[PDB]
């Protein structure tokens, strides 16, 4: 607090290492004065990816992470094998159907004004090359592929560029910068990570999962884009729905061809969620024998296939 | 340098992009008369490893070598009576290999995986040859390593090395979008030029298959417009046969 | 390469205790948190929203009641059932659970 009127901030950063290159993977923001001040931090001595935080106003938090890879799946004639990696305020994209680039380098590179927290791909069979990015300031940016790159200044070339080198590929361009508005204006929570498991299920529909703090309950949100007309740039994502579930949701999966959405609870029960229906009902997942399905143990990676 | 800094030294050597070489020569330290280290050893201030510790260390070091690196030699060749302290035996490599077999780990360098060595030390022959490619980053450049080898029996036949020129090249012939080939090699026994032997591996077309693939990476992935090769002289005639011309000390070819 | 994803969070708000928290430590095999303060010890279960034990170190003359004194370190001991606190003024108290004993 060098400035007299400056409001100090607290940040907790999670870093890892690669080929002797130090990445910046996660960033959490906390206040510094009042009930929100942090007193102590501690890593769990047994479980590798659990973090314990104790604040001042008799407040306790626990965070759980796991490793994952972000890839695109689509039709053979259209999809290019894509992989996105987070490096702080930049996102590195490698197109594996055309170039095979060692991990520290990349095919192209996207630059952002704030550190990035989540990266996801579209779930359309013929448009599986689009990208969505959510950063630490709670705004969602959308990058789409078109015939004309439009030469936006936020896209750079990696190892496929230089003086005299030329390779034919289609780079994306920025299209919107959405802003998320919640129910009225509130202090939210000392917890800075309220939207998790972000999933882009349609060119204007996102799904997110929020956790409660009194009962072991979870909420599924519907983020939809609303605009009166093409007034200007930027936009507004209005929460248009909310579904309540008993239990802790730990994974959400979707199928781009059959359009089915699957939820996993903390004990192992698998549920099917219908979003296009007017009832928004939730049902158990049935096997061939007509019985409900339960994983014997909590799985960390889930997928839906057609055997 | 103790017994714990050596492992860290070599782990950093093979994991840090600034260091990754193409070949290695391991020379355990020997103390010889008429040097400063000799004076240090007499004054009771320097002591060598015990032989068991040395064998264990060499086994652990050899377990870390990447599959694109070749080890040429494992110890010096000073006659035994002239050495005051240090290594005393003469077959450190095979003792280390036996110890590695005992511990359950395996060595996967280039020398101990090629057809001739696998043919004289063991008795095996390739059966199910396949094509393998490995990419990495080293010394500020994007390196690729192409090879033909048998996966099930772990047998190497032929290799090629390719690199995309960085932004700090000073040679006139390599500026403006040039990709350079650094080595092409096919192993086995020697087949004299213009001769053929159906029981050996050289003159059977594994070289023009490795160059056709190098010419596809350099044009569709690197985006270059020229390819250059460093070569000897008989290789100069060979590349002239393929379709390359001569410029300076290189054999170049347009890719447009 | 890969990157991290957050998949669960747990929060227990409005714990009530003697004063202001100063230190905390974990009980792994049981799944319980031990929080130290300016008066004594609290033991809280976060998955069920309850407090299980409470020991005062002020009534027995180990910590001043005027508002001064700290617990520098709180450490659980495996193969035991006792917690070893360390007063700032300088003492090594070995408290116990399932009772209110001190030593
Ligand atoms: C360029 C460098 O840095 S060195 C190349 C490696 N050096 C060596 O010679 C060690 C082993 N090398 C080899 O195996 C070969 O010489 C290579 C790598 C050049 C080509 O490997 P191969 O798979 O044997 O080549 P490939 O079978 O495709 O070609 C055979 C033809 O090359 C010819 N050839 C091979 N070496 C040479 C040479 N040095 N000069 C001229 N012609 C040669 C053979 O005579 C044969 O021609 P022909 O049968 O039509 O009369
Ligand atoms: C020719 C190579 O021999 C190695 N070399 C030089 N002196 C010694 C020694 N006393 N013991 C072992 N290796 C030595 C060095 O690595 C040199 O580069």
């Amino acid at each position: 607090q060098r400035e007299e009127s400056s409001i100090p901030k607290t940040c907790v950063q999670l870093w890892t290492v690669g080929n002797y290159h130090w990445y910046l993977k996660q960033s959490l923001s906390f206040s510094t004065c009042g009930k929100s001040k942090i007193v102590s931090l501690m890593w769990d001595p047994v479980t590798p990816y659990r973090l314990h935080v104790l604040c001042q106003g008799w407040h306790y938090l626990a965070y759980d992470w796991h490793w994952t890879t972000d890839r695109s799946v689509g039709d053979n004639s259209s999809d290019l094998s894509n992989v996105a990696v987070i490096d702080g305020n930049r996102v590195l994209v490698t197109v594996f159907r055309q170039t095979v680039v060692p991990p520290p380098m990349c095919t192209y590179q996207l630059l952002f004004p704030h550190p990035v927290n989540q990266v996801t791909f579209l779930a359309h069979p013929q448009k599986s090359n689009d990208l969505a990015v959510l950063d630490a300031s709670n705004q969602i940016s959308v990058y789409k592929c078109g015939d004309c790159p439009s030469a936006d200044p936020t896209v750079k070339l990696g190892a496929v560029g230089g003086s005299g080198f030329k390779v034919c590929l289609r780079t994306p361009h920025l299209e919107k910068r959405y802003k998320i508005q919640f129910e009225n204006n509130e202090d939210q929570d000392v917890n800075p990570l309220k939207l998790g498991l972000l999933t882009w299920i349609e060119e204007d529909v996102f799904l997110a999962v929020s956790h409660s703090e009194f009962s072991p309950r979870s909420v599924i949100h519907h983020l939809t884009a609303a605009s009166s007309e093409m007034d200007e740039e930027h936009g507004q994502l209005n929460v248009s729905s909310s579904a309540a579930v008993d239990g802790v949701i730990i994974s959400l999966c979707c199928n781009s061809k059959t359009k089915s959405v699957v939820l996993q609870l903390a004990d192992g029960q698998i549920f099917k969620y219908l979003w296009e229906s007017p009832s928004l009902a939730i049902k158990p997942w049935k096997n061939s024998g007509g019985f409900p399905v339960r994983f014997p143990y909590p799985c960390t990676q889930t997928e839906l296939a057609m055997i | 340098v103790g017994l714990e800094r050596d492992i860290e030294q070599f782990t950093e050597f093979f994991e840090n992009p600034a260091f990754r070489p193409d070949g290695l020569k391991l020379y355990p330290t020997l103390v010889i008369r008429g040097t400063g280290l000799y004076e240090l050893w007499k004054s009771g201030r320097y002591k060598s490893y015990s032989p068991s510790d040395l064998v264990e260390l060499v086994a652990r070091i050899l377990a870390l070598v990447p599959p694109w690196t070749r080890v040429y030699r494992v110890q010096r060749d000073i006659p035994m009576p002239l050495v005051s302290s240090g290594v005393e035996h003469g077959n450190l490599r095979e003792l280390a290999l036996a110890r590695m077999k005992d511990l359950g780990i395996q060595c996967r360098d280039v020398r101990t995986r090629e057809v001739g060595i696998q043919e004289i030390h063991h008795k095996v022959r390739p059966y199910q040859v396949e094509l393998v490619r490995r990419d990495y980053v080293a010394n500020g450049g994007w390196e690729t390593f192409l090879s033909y080898e048998d996966p099930d029996q772990d047998i190497l036949i032929g290799l090629l090395r390719l690199r995309k020129c960085s932004e700090e090249t000073f040679r006139f012939e390599l500026g403006g979008g040039v990709s350079i080939v650094r080595e092409l090699h096919v192993y086995g026994s020697v087949v004299p030029v213009s001769s053929r032997d159906p029981t050996k591996f050289q003159h059977q077309g594994f070289g023009m298959l490795l160059m056709e693939e190098a010419e596809r990476i350099a044009r569709e992935e690197h985006g270059s417009g020229k390819i250059a090769v460093i070569s000897g002289v008989g290789t100069r005639n060979y590349y002239r046969k393929i379709g390359y011309r001569l410029q300076g000390p290189y054999m170049v070819k347009m890719l447009k | 390469m890969r990157n991290l994803k957050l998949f669960r969070t747990l929060e227990f708000r409005d714990i009530q205790g003697p004063g202001n928290p100063q230190c905390f430590s974990l009980r792994t095999e049981q799944g319980t948190v031990l929080i130290g303060s300016e008066h004594g010890l609290i033991e809280v279960d976060p998955v069920s929203r309850e407090v299980k034990n409470e020991v005062s170190l002020v009534a027995e003359g180990f910590l001043p009641e005027d508002g001064s004194g700290r617990i520098v370190g709180v450490q659980d001991l495996l193969d035991q059932e006792s917690v070893c606190v360390a007063t700032a003024s300088g003492d090594v108290i070995l408290c116990s659970l399932s009772t209110q004993q001190l030593e």
